[PDB]
């Protein structure tokens, strides 16, 4: 299971 | 397709910094944790850094060789029905604010988890993890 | 882990700082192997193996900091070596010695006549 | 095949 928050927007 | 194999290796910790003097050697920093592949009575040990691992943002990566070829699926401008399962307040000017339970049209499932959606006359980015297929 | 896996390799294009324990930090240029891709936008990766030869002496067990030999084993130098440190021994090729301690860090304790000290094991051979 | 020179002395 991945983290429970969305990834950051692209750099 | 490959077959994964785990080789149980002895582990050790670096007690001082080591700088490579030849190509087949490896640099060390005090505290580094290494796995031992082979020991030599010469006093040289063939090792590998214990690798770090974990979840990372796909958007922070590019293919090794074909970095200009996009891997994203094609947009679907007709839209596919999804519903917000968690409310989200737009942070960036190009994001969409939704309340829990609001239905939207997904038009681009970007690999990076920030999908392009349509809600009436508004179009923008929204976290794929907060959406569920209708 | 899984029966089969096709491992794909990618390159980091920006620095990433972990915000939780299950994540991984990235530095631009890092080469990673992708284990699992989630539609959430998170990919589970491992840093590509970094390996090479290192000195055993620069290492210690993960836990903890850790006898006289009056009858040494006969060896002969196969290559000349001039002592660098004050506790090392200078030898020419062909010179026989008594090996006191066959230490695993590549620097053995030897004796020749009235001199004793450290000498590279790689330059000695059983006599 | 290890390097063709002795390892450094222990730190």
């Amino acid at each position: 299971q991945p983290p429970s928050n969305p990834p950051p927007r692209p750099p | 397709l490959g077959s994964p194999e785990f080789i149980i290796l002895q582990t050790y910790r670096a007690i001082a910094d080591y700088e490579k003097t030849s190509g087949s050697e490896m640099a060390l920093s005090t505290g580094d944790v290494v796995e031992v592949v082979e020991k030599s009575e010469s006093g040289w040990w063939f090792c590998q850094m214990k690798a770090k691992r974990g979840w990372i943002p796909a958007s922070f990566l590019e293919p090794l060789d074909s970095p200009d070829e996009t891997e994203d699926p094609e947009p679907n401008y007709a839209g596919e029905p999804y519903v917000a399962i968690k409310a989200y307040t737009a942070v960036e000017g190009d994001e969409v604010s939704l309340l829990e339970g609001e239905a939207v049209e997904v038009i681009h499932k970007l690999l990076d988890g920030w999908w392009v959606i349509r809600k009436d006359d508004v179009t923008g980015y929204f976290p794929s993890m907060y959406l569920q297929k209708s």
